[PDB]
């Protein structure tokens, strides 16, 4: 049974989903789980209480929205089944999960029980024949086309940089934070909230990763733009009502770069892809700044690379070619990644077939994806 | 010409092999100067070419052998086995 | 000026104090500088901002926990000049640098322009009369009343293997390596990390080293523990919360046997002990196995000891009466040494007087030690 198997790229904020050997993946949603907070009284409502996907995303007011991933780990486990059954449904692939091979994904350094009840819900709820966990950084650079690089990535959950060199992913040097696009999103709403205006609400929280998607830019120099004073941009929102946004805009992602704002002492993105580049050998440093690759929405950012070129050149050592290459589809290369190891015919060693499960159980699953 | 030769034969053969080739152009003035200035000029070239020596090669050998073969891989992580005898490289 | 001289035995991980001629050092602590992350909003708070030893342990969370020294190489020099400082003030020693001479202890084989520096601090910030840098190797058999045998140590900065014979350190036959505790507490907080329970806080850190301390043990066989499945074994933070610690307690300190696991190249402990037997001359082997002194708190792991007679028993000739002993008081081996090598009458010719450095300078430094 060597059916055209499956690719769920698995993100805290947004999920992606297809079949192998595509160019882009057709079944891109937020994930979540909204479900109805108020009381229905009259016939012919929207049925069934349970809303994933795009009927979620036309009636957020209705739904009391909880994402069950958070940085890479998913708490909700009966959320992510129904995700999980909902992509397979007819409503987005029109297709079984007992026919098709699984290409899942996670981010590195996350939790093992997590891994496992993964593996648990796909071989034992759905009836795979033969699933495959990955890492976000290789599948990159497999959409690329190249093999040496470090990939700098910033998603809604995770912001990790992994060194890989001629095909060989370097664990020992993999840097990781759970700072992030939710952590930028929930930092831009407390920031709203010194401004005046408050959005507490769950399905209203969505509101302000809209506002953090179109009007946020990542200013240069960051103590000069303290000292000037800002223009005050207008932004509308969903019902209409006017909002001056102010210096909320421009100290939103600084975030990412200063992880000290929202009070949790880590590295932040341009010292996690140095300390990557340190931790790694002396020969390679020299081909891993040269190819540095950027990923996730959280990079999206006006004036994000030029500023990650500025902190590279202030932190690492002088006269040295710094290169941060960025693709056009950057919210959808860790998928495209996928989809090419996928077509590839060497697919077949790497997976965990459901019979090599049913024998071994964890420990096979833990052996075959490192 | 200053030749050193150190051999160790225990458990397999080490050897030490050496020499510094020294051209220098001294000028002659007194009998307790002269003898004075060519023994200094062998103090510090012979102590020098000890230093050398000692402290290059416990410590460029080190990395100059090592740049032959390294003692870990690119990846400092030890060759996993399984790994080689089911992956596939290149395009 | 013959006064009482002052036994500072450095560390990284911990440093101890006080007078010569004792049976136990009466003033320990940890070797670090603890500086306030949160504002200080309220008047009447903890006055000074530089948190040194014992306020530093009881106001952890408030503090920004940061280490001068790493692997017996200080890199924050202003640091440590405020913990001799700290050493010498009125809340733990009560006396004045002026009065009393210094023993100063380093680990081997290091840089020398940290050496000097270290010289300089004490000559001219503080106005000792005399100085004297020492092994603590040579130190820890003064403790114990042997002349011959070997000293591995492991402390949280250097682990090293001295062999001596009959008062004749060895200057050639001095193995040692960067791996020791640090290095176990970062990838034990590593590994944590793979088993769910993140710890990326400085105050945070130190909690780890208490999970390492108290939580951990070192098997024989490695092979066997990793094919049978552990026990889950349960512990309660500071907080209140548990953690199942699983696989992570018994992983963790084999980086010091097995080095590749944190990503560098190594000899290990048990190997550096073997090596130093090694290079030292024939005829002195079989002495220096028989003498074999442990010393420093990352040798306290359960089943270490062992685990180090079955190493030696696999590397080393056959038929060779092995024999690892060790003092009770582990931790204080070496300061026990620097206090009856100082009240000895033989110390006033070693040492290197004020007037001498203020003649001659870093030269008569180097002379003296060795």
């Amino acid at each position: 049974i060597a059916n055209q198997p499956v690719v769920i790229d698995n993100g805290s904020g947004v999920i992606k989903a297809g079949f192998a050997g595509d160019q882009i993946p057709k079944y891109c949603f937020p994930n979540y789980v909204g479900r109805p907070k108020h009381v229905r009284v009259m016939a012919g409502a929207l049925e069934g209480d349970i809303f994933i996907g795009p009927k979620a995303e036309e009636h957020r007011g209705l739904l009391s929205i909880r994402y069950p991933m958070e940085h890479g780990i998913v708490k909700d486990w009966n959320d992510m089944e129904r995700i999980w059954q909902y992509v397979y449904s007819k409503e987005q692939l029109q297709t079984f999960s007992e026919e098709h091979p699984v290409l899942l994904t996670e981010a590195p350094l996350n939790p093992r029980k997590n891994r496992e009840r993964a593996a648990e819900v796909f071989f034992e709820t759905f009836n795979v024949p033969a699933l495959f966990i990955s890492m976000q950084a290789v599948l990159s650079l497999y959409a690329t086309g190249r093999t040496t690089g470090v990939v700098l990535d910033s998603g809604d959950g995770v912001t990790h940089a992994v060194p890989i060199y001629e095909g060989f992913a370097m664990p020992h040097s993999i840097m990781r934070i759970d700072i992030a696009g939710r952590d930028v999103s929930r930092f831009l709403r407390l920031y709203l909230r010194k401004e005046g205006y408050d959005f507490h609400s769950s399905s209203e929280f969505e509101i302000v990763k809209a506002i953090k998607e179109r009007a946020c830019y990542l200013s240069i120099n960051p103590q000069k733009d303290e000292t000037l004073e800002t223009e005050k941009a207008q932004y509308y929102l969903p019902d209409g009502s006017t909002i001056e946004i102010g210096p909320s805009r421009f100290r939103a992602p600084e975030l990412l770069f200063r992880p000290d704002l929202i009070g949790e002492e880590s590295e932040g993105i341009h010292e996690v892809l140095v300390f990557a580049i340190q931790k790694s050998d002396m020969d390679l440093r020299r081909t891993l700044f040269s190819n540095i690759v950027l990923s996730g929405g959280s990079t999206l950012f006006k004036g994000f690379g030029d500023r990650l070129l500025s902190e590279v050149k202030k932190l690492a050592p002088k006269d040295v070619k710094i290169r941060i290459s960025a693709p056009q589809e950057r919210l959808y290369s860790t998928w495209i990644g996928g989809s090419i190891l996928a077509s590839l015919d060497t697919f077949k060693k790497m997976w965990v077939s459901k019979k090599e499960y049913e024998e071994d159980g964890a420990r096979s699953i833990h052996r075959k994806t490192f | 010409v200053l030749k050193i030769q150190v051999h160790y034969y225990e458990d397999g053969n080490v050897q030490l092999v050496s020499h510094k080739d020294v051209q220098d152009s001294v000028t002659v003035s007194n009998e307790a100067q002269t003898a004075k200035e060519f023994i200094k000029i062998i103090e510090h070239a012979e102590n020098e070419y000890q230093t050398a020596i000692s402290e290059n090669y416990q410590t460029m050998s080190d990395t100059t052998f090592k740049a032959l073969r390294r003692q870990l891989p690119v990846t400092r992580t030890k060759i996993d086995w399984n790994k080689i005898l089911s992956y596939k490289i290149g395009k």
